[PDB]
């Protein structure tokens, strides 16, 4: 992965890590939720 | 009653003429709300300030507590369900709220129309009632209690 990282400058990469420890958050919080209450999958009912 | 001016009516049996009845004196009269302004009372000052602030209103219009605001004080559910009348501040009145919306639909049904309000009630909490969203974040916003990190909480 860096290697990929060196394509941008020290601006947008960390730009980038803001928005993926975001995410991880929101992951962290989704993934114990669903151990608990058995919802890792959620079935979509209708499209979009 | 808050004095003996009004008192005294009842006291003597005078009050029940007015009503094409004989005299009916009262053994004594009763107060309640009026002393609660009492120095040696526990309400705290701001409190007992706001109270004094409510404009009262006759025998006439009480009936409009259930209602309106009306005077100072307003008419609310307890948690047992039971009637309640109190100073219409900013609280007893978002708590009149819920009373109408939230509280008035069976259990099953509340939580469901709590998610759709939820980030109104939220506000609401926050702003104006006795009991804040438990939700801040470090930043200062409020956030769900399953966002906070330990620390926060």
């Amino acid at each position: 992965p860096k290697y990929l990282f060196a394509t941008l400058d020290k601006a947008q990469y960390e730009a980038y890590c803001v928005k993926v420890q975001a995410r991880q958050k929101k992951a962290y919080r989704f993934f114990h939720n669903g151990l608990i209450n058995n919802k890792l999958f959620v079935a979509k009912d209708k499209a979009p | 009653f808050g004095g003996s001016e009004d008192t005294y009516p009842y006291l003597t049996g005078s009050w029940s003429t007015k009503f094409g009845y004989p005299p009916m004196p009262f053994d004594g009269c009763m107060f309640g709300s009026r002393m609660m302004t009492a120095k040696e009372a526990h309400t705290s000052k701001q409190a007992k300030q706001a109270i004094v602030d409510a404009p009262g209103v006759d025998d006439d219009q009480w009936e409009n507590t259930y209602k309106r605001p009306t005077g100072g004080v307003i008419t609310v559910l307890s948690e047992m369900g039971e009637p309640i009348h109190k100073l219409a501040t900013r609280g007893v009145l978002f708590w009149k709220e819920l009373d109408d919306k939230i509280f008035s639909l069976d259990r099953s049904k509340r939580v469901a129309e709590l998610k759709k309000r939820r980030d109104y009630i939220i506000k609401k909490l926050n702003d104006d009632f006795q009991k804040v969203w438990f939700g801040r974040n470090s930043a200062g916003e409020p956030v769900d209690l399953e966002d906070m990190t330990y620390a926060e909480v």
